[PDB]
C-alpha cells in the first residue's frame, strides 16, 4: 500500500520461484510457475509495462503452464509432506530473510556488486512527452525494419512442427 | 393492435371483482382465467367451465379453505372433489 | 493498483462466497498431446502476428504487406503440411 | 403465451440496465458534472497533471477557466 | 438398462461385451405356472413400446393352434391398432434415438402426439399403456360410439406434424454428419446373425412378413 | 418467546426452500419409465413444480425408483444409493417396485425396493398414470412440508 | 466511492445469473411445449431464489479428495476470473478504461482453461479425468480460432481502446464489413461457454453453475460491443445503455434459442470441424483484413 | 410393393451444385431449423394446471377396486372365488363363511396393492358385479402397511360414493 | 470440378489469391502511403534562418512548403 511496493512484489515472485524450485509434484509446480508468472506481471506492469507484461500472460500464463499442466495430468501420477522439498524451502526464505534483511538495516549487499539499497522510484521518466506509449511504436516496428528477424522466427516455429511431427511419429 | 389486448386483457383483472381479488387466485395458484361462473359446491369449492379453451382446460375447480378444515387455502390436495365432481370434471361428461 | 483493489474486493467476495457455502451446511494417447502442440505452437505465431494493427501506421506499407502475408503463408503451410501428412487423422 | 416469458427476461434486463447507468452517474458524481478524464498517453498525462497543480485545490475538475489571467 | 464392458484402443474401440440379463424376470417360467387367458398379459409387457401386437401374435399364435378364425371387424379393428401400435413404436424409437443423440426438442413434439394416442387407448379399454384388450377369439367390449371420427382427426393433424418433423430434421445437416458413415450391414451378416425387419429392410433384401 | 418465534420462521423457509424446486433422478428400468417421460411430456408438466428432469446422481434430491428391481440390479442400484447427498427421499413408483408385483413369485426379483432402499412414497399402478404420479409427488412436497427439523434442533 | 462501483457491478451478477436461470428455464418451456415455472410464485422470482438457496441448504459432497487446498482452489479462481472479466466492458463508460482490453479478455478465457483442468486432475477417478482431458482439449482449441478473428475485426479500427470500438461502430453496424468473421466469432463464444451443440458428457456445483452463466454474459455483452449497437451522444447514458441491454438480450435469447434444437456433435467431427474448416477461412480472412485496409485508403487514426 | 429411398445422385449442373455449395458455406437449413422452432415458440403450448385441471379419461378407467352393494341392500359379494381364480397376480385373498341368516358370505377379502397389476379380469369375471374397479386413482401411501386393502376398507371406499359407479357403469353396460 | 467436394476451402483460396494480388491493380495504394506519411508525431522542427533558400515558408500561411489539399476533398 505504499512506495517500495515494486520490492515487495518482488519478493513474492523470488518466493514463488523457491517455492516450485523445492521440487514438489509438478502440478504443484505448474500453480507455483502461475504464482510467480503472475507476480511478474505485476513488476513490469509497475514499470508500466503497458504491453509485453500482458503479452507474456496469455504466453505462459495461457498457453504454456496449460500443457505443462496437461503432461502432468496425462504422464506422471504422483500417487499419495517430505523432509527435503520442504527443508530446502525453509533455507531459500532463510535466504532471502537473510537478503533483505541485510538491504533494510545496511547501506548495500553484495554478491560481487553493489545493489545501492533502496527502493525504486528511480529511476524513471521526468514526464515527457510520450504521447504513443514507446513500447507500442518499437513493436510496432518489425514489419518496416524486421525483414530478417521475422522471418528467422517464423521459419523456426514451421521447423519445430515438422520436427514434433517426427519425433511422434512422422509422417 | 396491442392496445385491443391489454383492454380484454384487464378485463378477467378488474371482472373478478377488485386487484386484491385478482392476486388471490393469482397466488393462489396459477389462473387469471375467471369469467364463467358455473357452480359452486358445499364444502366451498367453485367450479368455472369456459369453452373458448381447448380441450384440458375447460372445466377448472376453484378449492377453498379449510373445507375439510386443514388450512387449504394453500397446499391444495387432489380429491377433494366429491364424486358427481369427479365426474364432470374428468370430461367423462357434457353436463353439469 | 486500482485494478489491484478491484480484482482483491472480487476475489475477497467469492472467498466469503465458498466458505460461507462451507461453515453452513455441516493410459495415454498421442492423439490427446498433438492437437495441444499444434495449439502451442499456432499460439505462438498467433503471438507473433498479434502486433499487427500497431503496425499498420509508417511509411513502409508495401513491405509490412509482403511480410505480413509471409507469416499468414507460413503458418497456413504448417496447417497444410499437418493436414495433409496424417498429422489429424483418426 | 409468451406475455408470460416476458416477465424474467423484463426483470432480468432491468438488472442489466442498471450498472451502466448507476456508474456514470458516479463518474458524474465524482467530479460535479464533469467527466472523469481518460488517461491513455504521457501527453494527455501530464497536461492533466498541470491543470490539477494549477487549481490550488489540487484537483483536475475545477477547471479555472479565463478568471486568473491578468 | 444394460451393462457394456468395451475395450477400446483409445477415442476408438477394440471390443465390447454387452452384458444383458439385468431385466431377466421369468417370464417363460410364470407361463409355465399359469393359464393361457390368465398369462396373456405377460406377453403384453415382455415388450412395452409397442405394446398390441404383442397381444396380436400371442392371440394369432393360440387362434392358429385353436383353428378358430375370428369375425372380419375383429380382424380389421385388430388391424386398425397395429397400425397405431406401429406408428406408435416407430416415432417413440425415432425421438429416443433423437434425445439420446441430443436434440431435445422433437422428442416432446412427438411425445404431445402421442399423449392423444394414450388418450384413444383410455377410451378403448380404460388402461393408459398395457391394455390387455385382445383376447384370443378375437377382440373383447369393442368401441364406444364416437371413436373413428377422433382416429380420423388424428390422421390429418399428425400427418401435418411429422412433415414439421421431417421439416425440422433430415437434411439437418450434422444430425446427417452425425449418422451416415456408421452401421454397415453386409447381406450375409443380415442372414447369418438372424436380424429381423427393419435391419432387413435397410441392407438390401425386400423382405416383409 | 420470539427465538422459537425465529426457530419457526427460519424452519419454514429452508424447508420451503428444499420442497420448492427438488430436481430429482429418472431411475427408470422399465415401462414404468416409459410413463414418468410422459410426465416429462408437454401435457403433465414438471417445470411448474420447479422439477428439472436430470440424469445426475451427484445432485439428486429425491430418486424415483421405477421399473423391475432384480437380483443383478440391486447392487448396482444400492451403489447408486451411496453417491448421494444425504438429504435424499425415495419415491417407489410402480406395483412391480413396490411389492414385487407382479413378478412377485418369481426369482432374480426382490419383492419390492423397500428391501433394499426405504420408500417415503409408494404410488402404485401399472403403469401408475401420469397424473397419479404428480398426485404423489405433491402428497410428497406436503411430507417435507412437515418435517420440523430445525425445532427439534432449537428444543434439543 | 470506487469499491461503491466495485460493488454496484458485482452485487446485479447474481440477479443477472439465477433470472438468466430461470429465463433459460421458461424460453425453453416455450420452445418445447411447456409452461413454468410458475407454480412457485408469480412466474417464479422465487424460483431461481429457492433452488439457489437449496442447493446452498443441501449438504456438501464429502471429501474424498485430494490435496484438499486445491480442491478448493479451481472454483474460487474461476468465480473470481468470471468477476474479474467485467471491468473493460464500456456500456458508454467502462469501470477502467486500458490502453488494451481485449487482450485481458483473452488472458481471462485462457484462465477458465486453467479452471477446467485443476477440476479435472483434483477432482477424482480416472474416467472423469480422460473427460476432462478432451474438455480442456475442446476448449484449448478454440482460443486460437476467437483470438484470430478478434484480431482482425479490431483491424479495422487499429487501436485497443473499445472506447475507440465504440466510436468506429457510429456510422454502420461493424457486422456488414464483416459478416462471415462474426459468425465464426459467434460460434467460437459457444465454443467457450461450453454449451449445446458441443458436448461435455463436480463440486461445489453453484460455482461451476455461476462461472458457466457469467461466462455467457460475459461473450455476449463483449459481442454486443464488438459487431453491433448504436451511438452514444454524451450528458444522457440511459439512451446507449437501453439500447444495449436490448440488443446483448435478444442475442443471448438467440444463444439459448440455438441450444434448443440441435443434437450434440462427434468428437472427432468437432476438432475435424475446427481445424480443417474454420482454421483456413480464419487465415483466409486475415490476410484479405490485412491487404484490404491497405487498398481502400483505410487505416485507423491509432493515435 | 415397395418404394425405396436414397436413389438419386447430386446433379452435376451448375446451379445445383453451387446451391449444395451455398448451403455448405452460409448455414442456411440450420436457420430453416431455427425458424421451424420459433414457429413453436409463437404458438400456445398445451399444458394442463395439474391440481386444479384434471387431464381427461374415459367411463371405463380401471383405479380404486371399489365394491357394490344392493339397492338399501347388503354386500353385493357372494364369496364365489372367481376373482381369485383369475387373480393373475393372486393379489385377492378370499376365505368365506356363511353367518346367522343362511345367505352366503365371506370372512376375508383382501387385495394386495403390490400384486395388483390392474387388470380389469376381476371385473369381467365377477357375475354380480361385486368388485368394480373405481374412477379415481389417488393412492400415494406414505407407507406400505396401508396399501392392503381389508374387506372394510373395500365396503368403506364403496360408500364413499357410488354415484360414479353407478354412472359409468349404467352409462357402459351395453358393450360389456 | 472439386468445389462439389470441398468448397470451403476453395473459397479460402480464391480469397486469399485475390488478397495477395489486388493490391497490384490499384489506383489507392499512393494515396496510402501520402495520407500515413503526412502525419506528424514529433514537433516538425524548424531550421536556422537562410542560405537564402526559396523554400522552407516564413509564415504558415504561405504555400510555398508542402501542403496537404487532397485530404480536404476526399
Ligand atoms: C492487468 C492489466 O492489463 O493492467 C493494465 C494496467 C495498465 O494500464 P494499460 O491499459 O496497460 O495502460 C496504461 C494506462 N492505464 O495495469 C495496471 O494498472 C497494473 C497496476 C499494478 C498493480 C497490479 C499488479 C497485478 C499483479
Ligand atoms: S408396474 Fe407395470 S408399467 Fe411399471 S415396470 Fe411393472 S410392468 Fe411396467
Ligand atoms: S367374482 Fe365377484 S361375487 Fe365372486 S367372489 Fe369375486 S368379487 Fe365376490
Ligand atoms: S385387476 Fe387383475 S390383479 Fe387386480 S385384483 Fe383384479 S384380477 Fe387381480
Amino acid at each position: 500500500m505504499m512506495t517500495y511496493i515494486v520490492f515487495i512484489l518482488s519478493i513474492i515472485f523470488v518466493m514463488g520461484f523457491v517455492g516450485f524450485s523445492s521440487k514438489p509434484s509438478p502440478i504443484y509446480g505448474g500453480l507455483g510457475l502461475i504464482v510467480s508468472g503472475g507476480v511478474g506481471c505485476g513488476i513490469v506492469l509497475n514499470f508500466g509495462g503497458s504491453f509485453l507484461g500482458l503479452m507474456v500472460f496469455l504466453i505462459y500464463l495461457g498457453g504454456m503452464m496449460v500443457v505443462f499442466g496437461y503432461t502432468t495430468a496425462m504422464a506422471t501420477e504422483q500417487y499419495p509432506s517430505n523432509k527435503v522439498v520442504l527443508g530446502t524451502f525453509i533455507t531459500g526464505l532463510l535466504m532471502e530473510f537473510l537478503m533483505v534483511y541485510y538491504v533494510l538495516k545496511d547501506k548495500e549487499v553484495e554478491i560481487v556488486f553493489k545493489f545501492n539499497g533502496m527502493g525504486d522510484w528511480v529511476i524513471y521518466d521526468t514526464g515527457d512527452s510520450g504521447f504513443f506509449s514507446e513500447e507500442a511504436m518499437g513493436i510496432a516496428a518489425l514489419y518496416s525494419y524486421g525483414t530478417w528477424l521475422v522471418i528467422v522466427t517464423g521459419w523456426s516455429l514451421l521447423i519445430g512442427v515438422v520436427v514434433i511431427m517426427e519425433i511422434t511419429r512422422g509422417n | 393492435e396491442l392496445l385491443q389486448v391489454l383492454k380484454r386483457g384487464l378485463q378477467q383483472v378488474s371482472g373478478h371483482g377488485g386487484l386484491r381479488g385478482y392476486l388471490r387466485v393469482l397466488f393462489r395458484a396459477n389462473d387469471v382465467r375467471v369469467g364463467t361462473l358455473v357452480g359452486e359446491d358445499k364444502y366451498g369449492n367453485k367450479y368455472y367451465e369456459d369453452n373458448k379453451q381447448f380441450f384440458g382446460r375447460h372445466r377448472w375447480v376453484i378449492y377453498t379453505t379449510e373445507m375439510n378444515g386443514k388450512n387449504t387455502f394453500w397446499d391444495v390436495d387432489g380429491s377433494m372433489v366429491p364424486p358427481e365432481w369427479h365426474r364432470w370434471l374428468h370430461c367423462m361428461t357434457d353436463d353439469p | 493498483m486500482n485494478l489491484m483493489i478491484t480484482l482483491l474486493t472480487n476475489f475477497t467476495l467469492a472467498t466469503l462466497l465458498v466458505t460461507i457455502a462451507f461453515w453452513l451446511p455441516q493410459p495415454f494417447s498421442m492423439k490427446f498431446f498433438l492437437v495441444a502442440i499444434t495449439f502451442l505452437l499456432f499460439d505462438l505465431e498467433i503471438a507473433l502476428l498479434l502486433p499487427l494493427p500497431w503496425a499498420s501506421q509508417t511509411t513502409n506499407l508495401n513491405t509490412m504487406l509482403t511480410m505480413a502475408l509471409l507469416l499468414i503463408f507460413l503458418l497456413a503451410v504448417s496447417l497444410a503440411y499437418e493436414w495433409t501428412q496424417k498429422g489429424l487423422e483418426w | 403465451m409468451w406475455f408470460e416469458v416476458l416477465p424474467g427476461i423484463a426483470v432480468m434486463g432491468v438488472c442489466l440496465f442498471i450498472p451502466g447507468m448507476a456508474t456514470a452517474r458516479i463518474h458524474r458524481f465524482s467530479n460535479g458534472g464533469r467527466e472523469k478524464r481518460v488517461a491513455h498517453y504521457s501527453y494527455q498525462w501530464y497536461l492533466m497533471e498541470r491543470d490539477r497543480r494549477v487549481s490550488g485545490v489540487n484537483r483536475y475538475y475545477v477547471s479555472k477557466g479565463l478568471e486568473n489571467i491578468d | 438398462v444394460l451393462r457394456l464392458v468395451m475395450e477400446l484402443s483409445g477415442e476408438m474401440v477394440r471390443k465390447c461385451d454387452p452384458h444383458i440379463g439385468l431385466l431377466h424376470r421369468g417370464t417363460e417360467k410364470l407361463i409355465e405356472y399359469k393359464t393361457y387367458l390368465q398369462a396373456l398379459p405377460y406377453f403384453d409387457r415382455l415388450d412395452y413400446v409397442s405394446m398390441m401386437c404383442n397381444e396380436q401374435a400371442y392371440s394369432l399364435a393360440v387362434e392358429k393352434l385353436l383353428n378358430i378364425q375370428p369375425p372380419p371387424r375383429a380382424q380389421w379393428i385388430r388391424v386398425l391398432f397395429g397400425e397405431i401400435t406401429r406408428l406408435l413404436n416407430h416415432i417413440m424409437a425415432v425421438t429416443t434415438h433423437a434425445l439420446d443423440i441430443g436434440a431435445m426438442t422433437p422428442f416432446f413434439w412427438m411425445f404431445e402426439e402421442r399423449e392423444k394416442m394414450f388418450e384413444f387407448y383410455e377410451r378403448v379399454s380404460g388402461a393408459r399403456m398395457h391394455a390387455a384388450y385382445v383376447r384370443p377369439g378375437g377382440v373383447h367390449q369393442d368401441l364406444p360410439l364416437g371413436l373413428m371420427d377422433d382416429i380420423y382427426e388424428f390422421s390429418k393433424n399428425f400427418s401435418l406434424r411429422i412433415d414439421e418433423l421431417e421439416e425440422m430434421l433430415t437434411n439437418n445437416r450434422i444430425w446427417r454428419n452425425r449418422t451416415v458413415d456408421i452401421g454397415v450391414v453386409t447381406a450375409e451378416d443380415a442372414l447369418n446373425y438372424g436380424f429381423s425387419g427393419v435391419m432387413l429392410r435397410g441392407s438390401g433384401i425386400q423382405w416383409d412378413l | 418467546s420470539r427465538g422459537e418465534y425465529v426457530v419457526a420462521k427460519l424452519d419454514d423457509l429452508i424447508n420451503w426452500a428444499r420442497r420448492s424446486s427438488l430436481w430429482p433422478m429418472t431411475f427408470g428400468l422399465a415401462c414404468c419409465a416409459v410413463e414418468m417421460m410422459h410426465m416429462a411430456a408437454p401435457r403433465y408438466d414438471m417445470d411448474r413444480f420447479g422439477v428439472v428432469f436430470r440424469a445426475s446422481p451427484r445432485q439428486s434430491d429425491v430418486m424415483i425408483v421405477a421399473g423391475t428391481l432384480t437380483n443383478k440390479m440391486a447392487p448396482a442400484l444400492r451403489k447408486v444409493y451411496d453417491q448421494m447427498p444425504e438429504p435424499r427421499y425415495v419415491v417407489s413408483m410402480g406395483s412391480c417396485a413396490n411389492g414385487g408385483g407382479y413378478y412377485h413369485y418369481s426369482y432374480s426379483v426382490v419383492r419390492g425396493c423397500d428391501r433394499i432402499v426405504p420408500v417415503d412414497i409408494y404410488v402404485p399402478g401399472c403403469p401408475p398414470t401420469a397424473e397419479a404420479l404428480l398426485y404423489g409427488i405433491l402428497q410428497l412436497q406436503k411430507k417435507i412440508k412437515r418435517e420440523k427439523r430445525l425445532r427439534i434442533w432449537y428444543r434439543r | 466511492m470506487f469499491m461503491i462501483n466495485v460493488l454496484t457491478l458485482i452485487i446485479p451478477i447474481l440477479l443477472a445469473v439465477a433470472f438468466l436461470t430461470l429465463v433459460e428455464r421458461k424460453v425453453l418451456g416455450y420452445m418445447q411445449f411447456r409452461k413454468g415455472p410458475n407454480v412457485v410464485g408469480p412466474y417464479g422470482l422465487l424460483q431461481p431464489i429457492a433452488d439457489a438457496i437449496k442447493l446452498f441448504i443441501k449438504e456438501p459432497l464429502r471429501p474424498a479428495t485430494s490435496s484438499i487446498s486445491m480442491f478448493i482452489l479451481a472454483p474460487i479462481l474461476a468465480l473470481t476470473l468470471a468477476l474479474t472479466m467485467w471491468i473493460p466492458l464500456p456500456m458508454p463508460y467502462p469501470l477502467i478504461n486500458m490502453n488494451l482490453g481485449v487482450l485481458f479478455m483473452l488472458a481471462m478465457s485462457s484462465l477458465a482453461v486453467y479452471s477446467i483442468l485443476w477440476s479435472g486432475w483434483a477432482s477424482n477417478s480416472k474416467y472423469a479425468l480422460i473427460g476432462a482431458l478432451r474438455a480442456v482439449a475442446q476448449t484449448i482449441s478454440y482460443e486460437v480460432t476467437l483470438a484470430i478473428i478478434l484480431l482482425s475485426v479490431l483491424l479495422m479500427n487499429g487501436s485497443f481502446t473499445l472506447s475507440t470500438l465504440i466510436i468506429t461502430q457510429e456510422q454502420v453496424w461493424l457486422i456488414f464489413p464483416a459478416w462471415p468473421l462474426a459468425m465464426m466469432w459467434f460460434i467460437s463464444t459457444l465454443a467457450e461457454t461450453n454449451r449445446a451443440p458441443f458436448d461435455l458428457t463436480a463440486g461445489p456445483f453453484a460455482l461451476f453453475f455461476m462461472a458457466e452463466y457469467a461466462n455467457i454474459i460475459m461473450m455476449n455483452i463483449f459481442t454486443t460491443t464488438l459487431f453491433l449497437g448504436a451511438f452514444h451522444n454524451p450528458y444522457m447514458p440511459e439512451l446507449y445503455t437501453i439500447n444495449f441491454t436490448i440488443k446483448s438480450l435478444l442475442l443471448s435469447i438467440t444463444f439459448l434459442w440455438i441450444r434448443a434444437s440441435y443434437p450434440r456433435f462427434r468428437y472427432d467431427q468437432l476438432m475435424h470441424l475446427l481445424w480443417k474448416n474454420f482454421l483456413p477461412l480464419t487465415l483466409a480472412l486475415c490476410m484479405w483484413h490485412v491487404s484490404l485496409p491497405i487498398l481502400l485508403s483505410s487505416i485507423p487514426p491509432q493515435t | 410393393t415397395y418404394k425405396y429411398v436414397n436413389l438419386r445422385e447430386p446433379s452435376m449442373d451448375m446451379k445445383s451444385v453451387t446451391d449444395r455449395a451455398a448451403q455448405t458455406l452460409l448455414w442456411t437449413e440450420l436457420i430453416r431449423g431455427l425458424g421451424m422452432t420459433l414457429s413453436y415458440l409463437f404458438r400456445e403450448p398445451a399444458t394442463i394446471n395439474y391440481p386444479f385441471e384434471k387431464g381427461p379419461l374415459s367411463p371405463r378407467f380401471r383405479g380404486e377396486h371399489a365394491l357394490r352393494r344392493y339397492p338399501s341392500g347388503e354386500e353385493r359379494c357372494i364369496a364365489c372365488k372367481l376373482c381369485e381364480a383369475v387373480c393373475p397376480a393372486q393379489a385377492i385373498t378370499i376365505e368365506a363363511e356363511p353367518r346367522a341368516d343362511g345367505s352366503r358370505r365371506t370372512t376375508r377379502y383382501d387385495i394386495d396393492m403390490t400384486k395388483c397389476i390392474y387388470c380389469g379380469f376381476c371385473q369381467e369375471a365377477c357375475p354380480v358385479d361385486a368388485i368394480v374397479e373405481g374412477p379415481n386413482f389417488e393412492f400415494s401411501t406414505e407407507t406400505h402397511e396401508e396399501l392392503l386393502y381389508n374387506k372394510e376398507k373395500l365396503l368403506n371406499n364403496g360408500d364413499k360414493w357410488e354415484a360414479e359407479i353407478a354412472a359409468n357403469i349404467q352409462a357402459d353396460y351395453l358393450y360389456r | 470440378n472439386v468445389w462439389a467436394k470441398e468448397p470451403v476451402l476453395v473459397a479460402s483460396f480464391a480469397i486469399a489469391g485475390l488478397a495477395v494480388i489486388l493490391p497490384t491493380l490499384s489506383p489507392y495504394t499512393k494515396y496510402s502511403l501520402m495520407i500515413n506519411r503526412a502525419t506528424p508525431y514529433n514537433y516538425p522542427v524548424p531550421l536556422r534562418d537562410d542560405g537564402n533558400m526559396p523554400d522552407v515558408p516564413s509564415h504558415p500561411q504561405d504555400p510555398q512548403g508542402p501542403s496537404l489539399e487532397w485530404l480536404k476533398r476526399l
